[PDB]
RNA sequence: GUCAGGUAGAGAAUACUAAGGCGUACGAGUGAACUAUGGUUAAGGAACUCGGCAAAAUGCCCCCGUAACUUCGGGAGAAG
RNA sequence: AAUUCCUUGUCGGGUAAGUUCCGACCUGCACGAAUGGCGUAACGACUUCUCAACUGUCUCAACCAUAGACUCGGCGAAAU
RNA sequence: ACCUCGAUGUCGGCUCGUCGCAUCCUGGGGCUGGAGCAGGUCCCAAGGGUUGGGCUGUUCGCCCAUUAAAGCGGCACGCGAGCUGGGUUUAGAACGUCGUGAGACAGUUCGGUCUCUAUCCGCCGCGCGCGUCAGAAGCUUGAGGAAACCUGUCCCUAGUACGAGAGGACCGGGACGGACGAACCUCUGGUAUACCAGUUGUCCCACCAGGGGCACGGCUGGAUAGCCACGUUCGGACAGGAUAACCGCUGAAAGCAUCUAAGCGGGAAACCUCUUCCAAGACCAGGCUUCUCACCCUCUAGGAGGGAUAAGGCCCCCCGCAGACCACGGGAUUGAUAGACCAGACCUGGAAGCCUAGUAAUAGGUGCAGGGAACUGGCACUAACCGGCCGAAAACUUAC
């Protein structure tokens, strides 16, 4: 990958991650 | 001084022969375990007709180390293998019989079961 | 005696324990030797345990002086002439005196000689 | 003879038997469990001596069901009351670490006739 | 690691003056009727002949 | 206050407690002292007590040491040294000349042992402040025991005091607190510690009362 | 390219040594850190790490006994 | 899959836990029959995974001896 | 596309840190759809702490066991003249796809040299010189700094408060721990190149016996001192001052109310004292006190130069558990500082010679024998010497 997103891949899937923690915590309002 | 990855030959009857120390409890980051110390541990050997199987996570007490222990009196006990007592969640054995000469040690720390079921407490 | 404390002389071990015993075995032969100063320190207490073992001349002690030694002229002067001029002195049969250094390396030198007062 | 000496001589404990490396021995400790107190009998062989007058100490090698325990004591230790020397060992060595890798029949020592 | 600079004049001097010797310190010794001076070291050697006073 | 001694440091021994327990005792021989001088307020601008300790033969003095135990009436002795006291309702009861003893103390009371520790010489960082090496292994290149990395890189551009590294380590002045004293050995003067105190046997001890628990 | 002592040994391997030849050309010291090359290690034994890299282990002669598979020769010094 | 981007595909085995590994599915981005296809006993200082023994690789370092390092006398450089 | 292409070495990991607070734990509170236990949300707070493993080169992520917690970031996405080189990113070779071809990849796979003697600043240690209004010495005050600051479980209180049950406390006491650090070596362990014993191969001391050299100290079994940790002991306390968020009392402007404008109080691991350490080069160079408290010569006498001394120090010498050298500490004949000698402790374990029993390997007696270093106590026998070099005062102004 000379163009190099092979560094985004991870760069993206952090993104995924992040998305995820935001969602778990809207899940501990209305669980509260 | 039992550690993680230590394998320890298991002197109870419930079936297991051998198992591999996962953890030793008592605090954070807590790196020895001596007599009467709980560990966490996998059973890496077991006899085939066994109540308990290989590959299962449990709870268990040493209650014979290789390594000189101190004692307030200023003697010291050491026996010639590391053994441990496969216990429940209530400081009590699984098994029915255990084998071989325990440490005295298992008395001050409230293995009273354990104590008395040992042929001989040393 | 108590071991050199820091490196040996002769460049290791082995070389030291003989080179220590080339030293007494010619200062029992002539009485007098020059040599280097830390060299004529460590043979001092070295030779003046083996004039012991000549003052107590037993069979036990000729046999204690030779594995050292291994010489047998200089063992037989030994146990015939040193052990008992030194009968009644005790301790201390050897001095040290401190002369020029060298040339070549400018190597701190000393003589070390057979006391002869009394 | 030492510096301090005054200090471990009242500490010094007399009528200890005069025992060896070698030797059967059963020493009569004594245990505390429930306010209560008895003596425990250790019986076995004296595989080692480490000199120090007071700081003295002595190890005895038991074999018992199938596993072979240690105990270390020291030899003017309170907790002891009685040492009672049974056999006379005839040994050669003065520490017998090699009597901790053999089982059964190798592992009798001869008996000092 | 080379030096990244010529040394100024005054810097070398200054280092350079740490570079001596010392004078050893002498004390009179009669041997054979002629005042010598000898180090106070070879004070004992000097008398018993041992060294030789060229 | 505080009572303190000037003593020397004899070795170590094991002694038995009384639930025949051991308890590993270092012997201190806390040798008669005297005062020979005493810091009021008014002239000092503190308050102290000054000690004297240890045999000299008058022969060995100084001239101006010689006649500072002149104008207290007091024979030379080695070591002088001096307890901080704290306000005169204290020094009121020390005077110039008097001697003090090893019977000072009691069995059981907290003390603080003051002294030189032993001297381990130009030591590596792994041996004095406690690092890590690199592997010993695994291809490491001549760095099983250097200390690694110093700091930053062009921003810090320099080393921060205080870092740590090789040197010269020991031999300094420590203090452990709170010792139990075994027991007090009057007939022959001398201190049973519980614990282990600073220097090396020979060396020169002040035993003080424990400024937390005393 | 040619000679090839003795004792252990299957051996021209290896250890010591005879005849013979050398001590080969900067030294003297001193228990610093650190580097290199050797040595030992309590309890645990791959948890280190990209990876059992490096060390450690196995190691000889004589008997016993040796699996899957197979191109029928092997595997095989299997393993023990 | 030395070929599969999505991908750490899905199921099974091994492990306390396995983006690697073995078996199988077929939805083959972008296998395929002398640029040979599919297998194969023996062989490999090839590459990948698992186990017994073993150990300072590690938990966690400690100590000893030699060659430098350090001190003294002699000769006496280099890149910059 | 502004600095660098007559070179600013690029991802992870290791070692080592330092800072911010937008706080994961511990500390203090306000609100609650807060009964209790436990939570939710916001405010104050950076002192300390923040684990080990399976998969991947991996950052990241998923998982296994725990924990009070397993924080987010900056410092050339800190750190390669500190280490690695698994990946990326040279040359070899192969697979898929592209191209007629040399070849290419936005894809994959196996392999692939990590250079340098520190001049300057910086940092950790250690010296020499001069200064502190005479020359020395003993003991110290502290301006200013450095280090440390973590926390859990169980038992009473009490099955009490709360609740209708299930469940289950605040506050206040006591015991035992985890991690980290410092000192020490009595104990337990590790090491032992001049300790003791066993023993293989070979050469030698004429031979036997007894020993020695070499083979990693030849290899084995132990091993006092020293150095250590896996070992032993101790530490992070109690109290105070000023405060944050927050809670208030007395009170007007504004006949009431208001914690605020005048005043007065409570209040946290943060701050200042409290504990340990350095520290008068602290140039305001400090304080208390004690010793020496003294001679000569020359320039043209204004001052200077030179010489010789005291208190004291240095060098030479014997050394140290002090140490790279230097430095520090002890001793120097009025002498126990080192070695030797005598004795003890400890280590090894039953010496040589002789006698006896056996055909012999070998065993028993003489005998807790012999050998031996570091620890302790004695003894001037050996060496610390019929010794050199440094090293002390212009005065004046004012008050008294």
């Amino acid at each position: 990958g000379e163009t190099k997103i092979e560094t985004d891949r991870r760069r993206i899937r952090e993104r995924m991650a992040k998305l995820r923690r935001e969602i778990r915590d809207m899940k501990k309002i209305r669980d509260t | 001084m039992i550690q993680q990855e230590s394998r320890l030959k298991v002197a109870d009857n419930t079936g297991a022969k051998e198992i591999l120390c996962i953890r030793v409890l008592g605090g954070s980051s807590r790196r020895y375990a001596g007599i009467g110390d709980v560990i966490v541990a996998t059973v890496k050997d077991a006899i085939p007709g066994g109540n308990v199987k290989r590959g299962d996570v449990v709870k268990a007490v040493v209650v014979r180390t290789v390594k000189e222990r101190r004692r307030a009196d200023g003697s010291y006990i050491k026996f010639d293998e590391n053994a441990a007592v496969i216990i429940k969640n209530d400081n009590d054995p699984r098994g029915t019989r255990i084998f071989g000469p325990v440490g005295r040690e298992l008395r001050e720390k409230k293995f009273m079961k354990i104590v008395s079921l040992a042929p001989e407490v040393l | 005696p108590k071991p050199t404390k820091g490196p040996r002389l002769g460049g290791s071990s082995s070389h030291q324990s003989a080179l220590l015993a080339n030293l007494a075995t010619s200062l029992f032969e002539h009485g007098r030797i020059k040599t280097t100063e830390p060299k004529a320190r460590a043979l001092r207490p070295y030779a003046e345990k083996l004039i012991t073992h000549a003052k107590k001349g037993a069979l036990h002690n000729r046999r204690e002086v030779m594995k050292k030694i291994r010489d047998k002229d200089v063992v037989h002067t030994l146990f015939a002439e040193i052990g008992p001029f030194y009968a009644d002195r005790n301790g201390g049969y050897t001095r040290i005196i401190k002369v020029e250094n060298r040339k070549g390396d400018n190597a701190p030198m000393a003589v070390i000689e057979l006391v002869r007062e009394k | 003879m030492n510096t301090l000496d005054f200090v471990d001589q009242a500490s010094l404990r007399d009528d200890i038997p005069t025992f060896s490396p070698g030797d059967t021995v059963n020493v009569h400790v004594k245990v505390i469990e429930g306010s209560k107190e008895r003596i425990q009998v250790f019986k076995g062989v004296v595989i080692r001596r480490q000199g120090g007058g007071i700081s003295e100490t002595f190890t005895v090698r038991k074999e018992s069901y199938g596993v072979g325990v240690e105990r270390t004591f020291p030899v003017h230790s309170p907790n002891i009351d009685h040492i009672d020397v049974l056999t006379r060992g005839d040994v050669r060595r003065a520490k017998l670490y090699y009597l901790r890798e053999l089982r059964g029949k190798k592992a009798k020592i001869k008996e000092k006739r | 690691a080379v030096p990244k600079r010529r040394m100024s004049r005054a810097n070398t001097r200054s280092r350079r003056a740490q570079w001596k010797a010392e004078a050893p310190g002498l004390v009179t010794v009669s041997v054979a009727g002629q005042q010598r001076k000898v180090p106070r070291r070879l004070l004992k050697a000097a008398r018993l002949g041992l060294v030789d006073l060229d | 206050a505080r009572k303190g001694i000037l003593g020397t440091k004899l070795g170590m021994t094991q002694v038995f407690d009384e639930n025949n327990k051991v308890v590993p005792v270092t012997v201190v021989k806390a040798g008669p002292n005297v005062v020979t001088r005493i810091r009021t307020t008014e002239r000092d601008g503190y308050s102290a007590v000054q000690l004297a300790y240890g045999e000299i033969s008058p022969r060995k003095v100084i001239k101006p040491v010689a006649g500072q135990f002149a104008a207290a009436g007091v024979n030379p002795r080695r070591h002088v040294a001096e307890l901080r006291l704290d306000d005169e309702a204290a020094v009121a009861e020390y005077e110039v000349g008097q001697e003090l003893t090893a019977e000072i103390f009691s069995d059981g009371a907290y003390v603080d042992v003051t002294g030189t520790s032993k001297g381990k010489g130009f030591a590596g960082t792994m041996k004095r402040h406690g690092f890590r090496g690199q592997g010993a292994a695994h291809g490491a290149q001549a760095v099983h025991r250097r200390p690694g990395s110093i700091g930053g890189c062009a921003t810090p551009g320099r080393v921060f005091k205080g870092t740590r590294m090789s040197g010269r380590m020991g031999n300094d002045r420590v203090t452990t607190q709170n010792l139990k004293v075994h027991k007090v050995d009057a007939e022959n003067g001398v201190l049973l510690i519980k614990g282990a105190i600073p220097g090396r046997n020979g060396g020169l001890v002040v035993v003080r009362s424990a400024i937390k628990r005393g």
